[PDB]
RNA sequence: UUCAUCUAGACAGCCGGACGGUGGCCAUGGAAGUCGGAAUCCGCUAAGGAGUGUGUAACAACUCACCGGCCGAAUGAACUA
C-alpha cells in the first residue's frame, strides 16, 4: 500500500471475499497464491507450473487477481478512459457518490481506490492478528525487562501480565511539552496499577536494592493519557499499558525505574549501542547569561535520551551526541528553548600531558633569588603500567611507605630504600608523577618538605612547556645545599630537569568499538588508515556477519572521524568510544615543523603565552 | 642459438622415442590442465612416455624421418590441434583405459556446449535464502527449511548437445557443480605401420 | 552422515584464538574450546608454528588430524628452541640437519608429492629447507641440489 | 645505426593452460603472486614469474609474462637527425 494515497491491502481479505466464489478457504487460497502458483483459465485448473501440456507460459495467481485489478485502473483513469472507468467500478464493485463520481485523475485513483482498499481494515487486521498482545509478549520477554534474579517473584509477575500485582513502572524518556520546561514521564506499566497519589520507589540505574543511592520514595501528581500532541488526564492506569505521569520529574534523572517493592532490583538500562561519539565545546556570549546555559544543560540532558553534558579537563562544556544531525537538532533546541541565550560552538580542545622520556643529560641546579640555597635534581621517565597502577588506587599516596614500597619493589622493580624514601605525588595529591629523595648528608630534611610538596604540585599543575600538567615522571633529588625561598628553587629546578629530560607529549587515546558488516571493513579500514587507527583487534560472532572491530584513535582525528567514517562505509557502521588510556608522540615541541611544535603553538596562540618553548638556558642559573 | 638447441634435442628425443617404441598413441589435450598432466605422467612412471610439442616441429621431423621410417607419413595427415603423443610398448587396451581413466570435472561455462546431461539433484544447498530468486527464475522448485534453501526434486537443467547459458552456469557455480569433464582423448593409434582408431580399440 | 572437512591453520603448540577459531566452526556448532585443544594436542610438538589440520567433522564431533607440510617437518627437523613471536623478530633459522633425516621426511610426503624420484622429491625438500634458510650437512641447499643433478649423491630408492 | 626474432614457420589476431611446495623468510590488527625489506629456488613437461596489473579486510575472482591450436612472409625493441 501507501499512506500518500492512503491505503493498503492484505491476502487474507483477498480470500474473504475469493472463498465464496471458487469454494477454497482462506488459508489454501493463499497457498495458491504466493510461491510456485499458476492457475490455467483454459480448463479452469491450478497447477504449480507456469506452463502447460501446450506450453505458453501462465501468469502468476498474485499478478491475475490482485495486481490486474490495480493495474487496469491505473491504466484507465491516468489514461483518462471514460468507456473504462465505470465498468471497471461495477465489475469491482465499487461505488461512487456524488463529487466523487465528478473527480478525475489523480484525485480519482485517491477516492476510487480508497473506497476499493482503505487502509485500516489492512494494517489494522495484522496488527490485531499476528503481533502479540503483551501477556505472552511478556510470558517469553520478563528476563530482558529486568536485570537481575528472573525467578523473582516481580517477574513472575511480569511472566503471568498481573493488573493488580506490584507495580513498576520505567520512565523511558523525559518527554517533551509546551509547559516552559517541565516535562512529563513517558512510560510503560509492565505491572500493577498506577493510581494518582501513590507512594512509589523511583530507582535510579545505579540503584542496588542494598543501598540508597537514587532512590526516592515519592507520591505522583497527575497521570496524563498519550495519544501524540494532546495532553488529557487518566485516574488509574493498569498492567501492560503505556501511561504519562508529572511528579517523577523532580526527583528522576532521564530513565529510570518506578517499583513499589524493595525486593525488585533495576531493569536493563539501555543498551544503545549507538553511543553520544561526536562532542563539541559550548561556551556563552554572554558571562552574566551563562546560569541560563547551565539551567539549559541541565534540562537537555533530561530531554534528550543520549544527549551528554559534562565538563573538560580545560573547563568547556561538552556536550556528546551521536552525529552532526543530532547534534545540530540538540543545539537549536538549546539555544532556543532550553537556555535562551545566543551561545558559541567550538571544537573540543583538547587537554594535553607534557612528559619526559629520557634522563637528564647534565645535572639540574637552581638557586635562591638571594642566593642561599641550592638544588640538585634529575627527571626520569616513569613506566606506563606502574602510572597507570597509581591512577588506579593500587598505589595511594596515604598508605604507610613500609608495604608501598614492598609492592612497589617486588611487582613493579624499583629501588626499595627509595621506595621507602618516597615524599610526593602530583598532581591533585593524587598524580602519578612521584619526588623521590636520595640525600644523605643532608641535615635538616624537616623544614623543606612540605615546600618541595607545595611548589611540586604548582609544577605539576603547571609545567614548563606550555603550562599544562604532567604525567610519569619522577624526580630524583640527589643532592640539596642549605616557603620564600625553596618554591623558586624547585619551580626552577624541576623546569630545567623537565628541559633537560627532553621532553615530549602525550595526547588523549580512544578505544572505539565498530560494530560492521563484513563488506564495509575495506571502508573502515581505509577511515583508519586516513587517520592513524591502530585497531587493537578483530572478533565477531559466527552467526551474524556483524564484526567488532576494537581499535585505538587520537582526538585530532577523532574530532571528524564520525562524519568520515560514515561517509565512507554508510550506515552500516556503528562506534562505541570509550576513553582508553594515554600514549606517547613521537615529535619534539620545540620543533614546531613537527605535530608537537605545531599543537604547543596553537595552544600558545590561544593562551595568550610568549610565544618561544622556554628551556633549560633561562631556566639554568650559572655563575 | 639455445632455442636452436632446445628443438635438436627435441628432434634427438623423437628419433629416440621412435625407434625405441612400437605403438603410439596420438591424443587430444583440448582443455586439458597442466596438473592433470602431471599426475598423467605419475600413472604412466616408467610405463609409457609422453611427448609433445608444436606440430610443426612433429611435422619437420617426420618429413625428416621419411627416409628410414615411411609410415610416420600415414601418421602424417593426423597431427592437427591440441595434440600430443604417449610411446609405448605394452598392450594398446590398457594404455586406453589409463589414459581414459584420468579425468578431472570442471566448472561449467556461459554459452557451452554440454557433453552430458546436467542434472541438479535435491541436495541442501547450504546457502541464505537470498538466491531462492535465482532458483525460482531458473525454475528449481526449492523450499526454505531450517533457515537455508532446499531442493525438493531433481531438475534438469541443460540437455545434452544445448549451450549452458549464464544464468545456469552461474546457478552451477554457486552450487559447485561441475558438470564438464575434460580429459586426454584418443584420436588415433599407431601399431605396426598400421593406423587405427580408438574405436576399433574399444572393438 | 555428512563428512565435511574444514582445512584451518592455527598456531601449534598453543590452544587456538576463539576468535579465529570462531567463523569456520560457530556455524557448524561446534564448541570452539574443544576444537582448541584438539588441535593443540595434535600440534603439540609444531610449537610455534602455522600448521595446517584438517577437521574430520561428523555427528557434532571433530577430528583433528594434522596435514603435514615441508615447512613444519624442516623446522621439526631442525628441533630450534620454541618461537617466541614478541621480542626477536628475523630468526635465522642456521640449524644443521642432515641427508638422512631429509631422506626420510622424504618417505614421510611420498604420498602427496607428484616428483618421479626421490631425487627430486629431496631436491623439493631442500628448495622449502633453502626458502626457511636451512643448512644440510654445513652445505647450501643449492650445491646439494646440483650434486644429485650430477649424480655424486646417491641417494636409495628404497 | 645497433641488437634480436624469422619457413625446423616468427609479429599481430581468434581459442584456452597460465600448476606445486606456498596464507614462500619475516612483517602481520590485517597481506594467500600484487602495503613493506631480503631471498627470485626446481619437480615436470608446453609453460607458468614466490608472479604484469585490476581487485579483496586478507581471501575469492579477473588478466598478463610464458605456452600450446588455426596462421603463411617478414617485424620487435632502443636510439640518431
Amino acid at each position: 500500500g501507501s499512506g500518500l494515497h492512503g491505503w493498503a491491502f492484505t491476502i487474507r481479505q483477498f480470500a474473504t471475499r475469493y472463498a465464496k466464489k471458487f469454494g477454497v478457504d482462506k488459508a489454501k487460497m493463499m497457498d495458491r497464491l504466493w510461491g510456485d502458483s499458476f492457475f490455467n483459465p483454459k480448463t479452469k485448473k491450478w497447477t504449480n507450473k507456469d506452463t502447460d501440456a501446450e506450453g505458453k507460459p501462465l501468469e502468476r495467481a498474485f499478478n491475475m487477481f490482485i495486481l490486474d485489478p490495480i493495474f487496469r485502473l491505473f491504466t484507465a483513469i491516468m489514461n483518462f478512459k471514460k468507456d473504462e472507468i465505470p465498468v471497471l467500478l461495477e465489475k469491482l464493485e465499487i461505488v461512487l457518490k456524488g463529487d466523487e463520481k465528478d473527480l478525475e485523475g489523480k484525485a480519482l485513483l485517491k477516492v476510487v481506490m480508497r473506497k476499493f482498499l482503505p487502509a485500516a481494515d489492512a494494517l489494522l487486521e495484522m496488527i490485531v492478528l499476528h503481533l502479540p498482545s503483551p501477556v505472552t509478549a511478556q510470558a517469553y520477554r520478563a528476563e530482558q525487562l529486568y536485570e537481575g534474579p528472573a525467578d523473582d517473584a516481580n517477574c513472575i509477575a511480569i511472566k503471568n501480565c498481573d493488573p493488580k500485582a506490584d507495580l513498576m513502572l520505567y520512565v523511558s524518556k523525559m518527554v517533551p511539552t509546551s509547559d516552559k520546561g517541565r516535562f512529563y514521564a513517558f512510560g510503560r506499566v509492565f505491572a500493577g496499577t498506577v493510581k494518582s497519589g501513590q507512594k512509589v520507589r523511583i530507582q535510579g540505574p545505579n540503584y542496588v536494592p542494598g543501598k540508597k543511592d537514587d532512590l526516592f520514595i515519592k507520591a505522583i501528581q497527575r497521570v496524563v493519557l498519550m495519544m501524540g500532541r494532546f495532553v488529557e488526564p487518566i485516574d488509574d492506569c493498569p498492567a501492560g499499558n503505556i501511561i504519562g505521569l508529572v511528579g517523577i520529574d523532580q526527583f528522576l534523572l532521564k530513565t529510570g525505574t518506578l517499583t513499589t517493592s524493595e525486593t525488585a532490583h533495576n531493569m536493563k538500562v539501555m543498551k544503545f549501542s549507538v553511543s553520544p561519539v561526536v562532542q563539541v565545546a559550548v561556551e556563552v556570549k554572554n558571562a552574566n547569561d551563562l546560569p541560563k546555559l547551565v539551567e539549559g544543560l541541565k534540562r537537555l540532558s533530561k530531554s534528550d535520551p543520549c544527549v551528554l553534558t559534562y565538563m573538560s579537563e580545560s573547563g568547556e562544556h561538552i556536550v556528546a551526541g551521536t552525529g552532526e544531525l543530532h547534534l545540530e537538532i540538540c543545539l537549536q533546541d538549546l539555544e532556543h528553548d532550553h537556555a535562551g541565550v545566543p551561545l558559541k560552538i567550538s571544537p573540543p580542545v583538547v587537554a594535553y600531558r607534557e612528559t619526559v622520556e629520557s634522563e637528564s643529560s647534565q645535572t639540574a641546579l637552581s638557586k635562591s633569588p638571594n642566593k642561599h640555597n641550592r638544588i640538585y635534581l634529575k627527571a626520569e621517565p616513569i613506566d606506563e603500567e606502574v602510572s597507570l597502577a597509581i591512577e588506579n588506587g593500587i598505589i595511594n599516596p596515604r598508605d604507610d611507605f613500609k608495604a608501598r614500597a614492598r609492592i612497589m619493589a617486588d611487582d613493579y622493580g624499583w629501588d626499595v630504600t627509595d621506595a621507602r624514601k618516597i615524599w610526593c605525588f602530583g598532581p591533585d595529591g593524587n598524580g602519578p608523577n612521584l619526588v623521590i629523595d636520595q640525600t644523605k648528608a643532608v641535615q635538616y630534611l624537616h623544614e623543606i618538605k612540605d615546600s618541595v610538596v607545595a611548589a611540586f604540585q604548582w609544577a605539576t599543575k603547571e609545567g614548563p612547556i606550555f603550562g599544562e600538567e604532567m604525567r610519569s615522571v619522577r624526580v630524583n633529588i640527589l643532592d640539596v645545599t642549605l616557603g620564600g625561598q625553596i618554591i623558586p628553587t624547585m619551580r626552577r629546578a624541576t623546569y630545567a630537569g623537565f628541559l633537560l629530560a627532553d621532553p615530549k607529549i602525550q595526547e588523549p587515546v580512544f578505544l572505539v568499538e565498530i560494530q560492521c558488516p563484513e563488506q564495509a571493513v575495506g571502508g573502515i579500514y581505509s577511515v583508519l588508515n586516513k587517520k592513524r587507527g591502530q585497531v587493537v583487534s578483530e572478533e565477531q560472532r559466527p552467526g551474524t556477519p556483524l564484526f567488532t572491530v576494537k581499535a585505538y584513535l587520537p582526538v585530532n582525528e577523532s574530532f571528524g572521524f564520525t562524519g568520515e567514517l560514515r561517509q565512507a562505509t554508510g550506515g552500516q557502521a556503528f562506534p562505541q568510544m570509550v576513553f582508553d588510556h594515554w600514549s606517547t608522540l613521537g615529535s619534539d615541541p620545540l620543533d614546531p615543523t613537527s605535530k608537537a611544535g605545531e599543537i604547543v603553538l596553537a595552544a600558545r596562540k590561544r593562551h595568550g603565552m610568549k610565544e618561544e618553548v622556554p628551556g633549560w638556558q633561562e631556566y639554568y642559573d650559572k655563575l | 642459438g639455445g632455442i636452436r638447441e632446445k628443438k635438436a634435442e627435441y628432434f634427438a628425443k623423437l628419433r629416440e622415442y621412435l625407434e625405441e617404441y612400437k605403438s603410439l598413441f596420438v591424443v587430444g589435450v583440448d582443455n586439458v590442465s597442466s596438473q592433470q598432466m602431471h599426475e598423467v605422467r605419475k600413472e604412466l612412471r616408467g610405463r609409457a612416455v609422453v611427448l609433445m610439442g608444436k606440430n610443426t616441429m612433429v611435422r619437420r621431423a617426420i618429413r625428416g624421418f621419411l627416409s628410414d621410417l615411411p609410415d610416420f607419413e600415414k601418421l602424417l595427415p593426423f597431427v592437427k590441434g591440441n595434440v600430443g603423443f604417449v610411446f609405448t610398448n605394452e598392450p594398446l587396451t590398457e594404455i586406453k583405459n589409463v589414459i581414459v581413466s584420468n579425468r578431472v570435472a570442471a566448472p561449467a561455462r556461459a554459452g557451452a556446449v554440454a557433453p552430458e546431461d546436467i542434472w541438479v539433484r535435491a541436495v541442501n544447498t547450504g546457502m541464505e535464502p537470498g538466491k531462492t530468486s535465482f532458483f525460482q527464475a531458473l525454475g528449481v522448485p526449492t523450499k526454505i527449511a531450517r533457515g537455508t534453501i532446499e531442493i525438493v526434486s531433481d531438475v534438469k537443467v541443460v540437455d545434452a548437445g544445448n549451450k549452458v547459458g549464464q544464468s545456469e552456469a552461474s546457478l552451477l557455480n554457486l552450487l559447485n557443480i561441475s558438470p564438464f569433464t575434460f580429459g586426454l582423448t584418443v584420436v588415433q593409434v599407431y601399431d605396426n605401420g598400421q593406423v587405427f582408431p580408438s574405436s576399433i580399440l574399444d572393438i | 552422515n555428512e563428512v565435511k572437512y574444514l582445512y584451518l591453520r592455527a598456531v601449534g603448540g598453543e590452544v587456538g584464538a576463539s576468535a579465529a577459531l570462531a567463523p569456520k566452526i560457530g556455524p557448524l556448532g561446534l564448541s570452539p574450546k574443544k576444537v582448541g585443544e584438539d588441535i593443540a594436542k595434535a600440534t603439540k610438538e609444531f610449537k610455534g608454528i602455522k600448521v595446517t589440520v584438517q577437521l574430520k567433522i561428523q555427528n557434532r564431533q571433530a577430528a583433528a588430524s594434522v596435514v603435514p607440510s615441508a615447512s613444519s617437518l624442516v623446522i621439526t627437523a631442525l628441533k630450534e628452541p620454541p618461537r617466541d613471536r614478541k621480542k626477536d623478530k628475523n630468526v635465522k633459522h642456521s640449524g644443521n640437519i642432515q641427508l638422512d633425516e631429509i631422506i626420510e621426511i622424504a618417505r614421510q610426503m611420498r604420498d602427496k608429492s607428484f616428483g618421479r624420484t626421490l631425487a627430486s622429491v629431496t631436491k623439493e625438500i631442500l628448495g622449502t629447507a633453502q626458502s626457511v634458510g636451512c643448512r644440510v650437512d654445513f652445505k647450501n641447499p643449492h650445491d646439494i641440489i646440483e650434486g644429485i643433478n650430477a649424480g655424486e649423491i646417491e641417494i636409495p630408492e628404497n
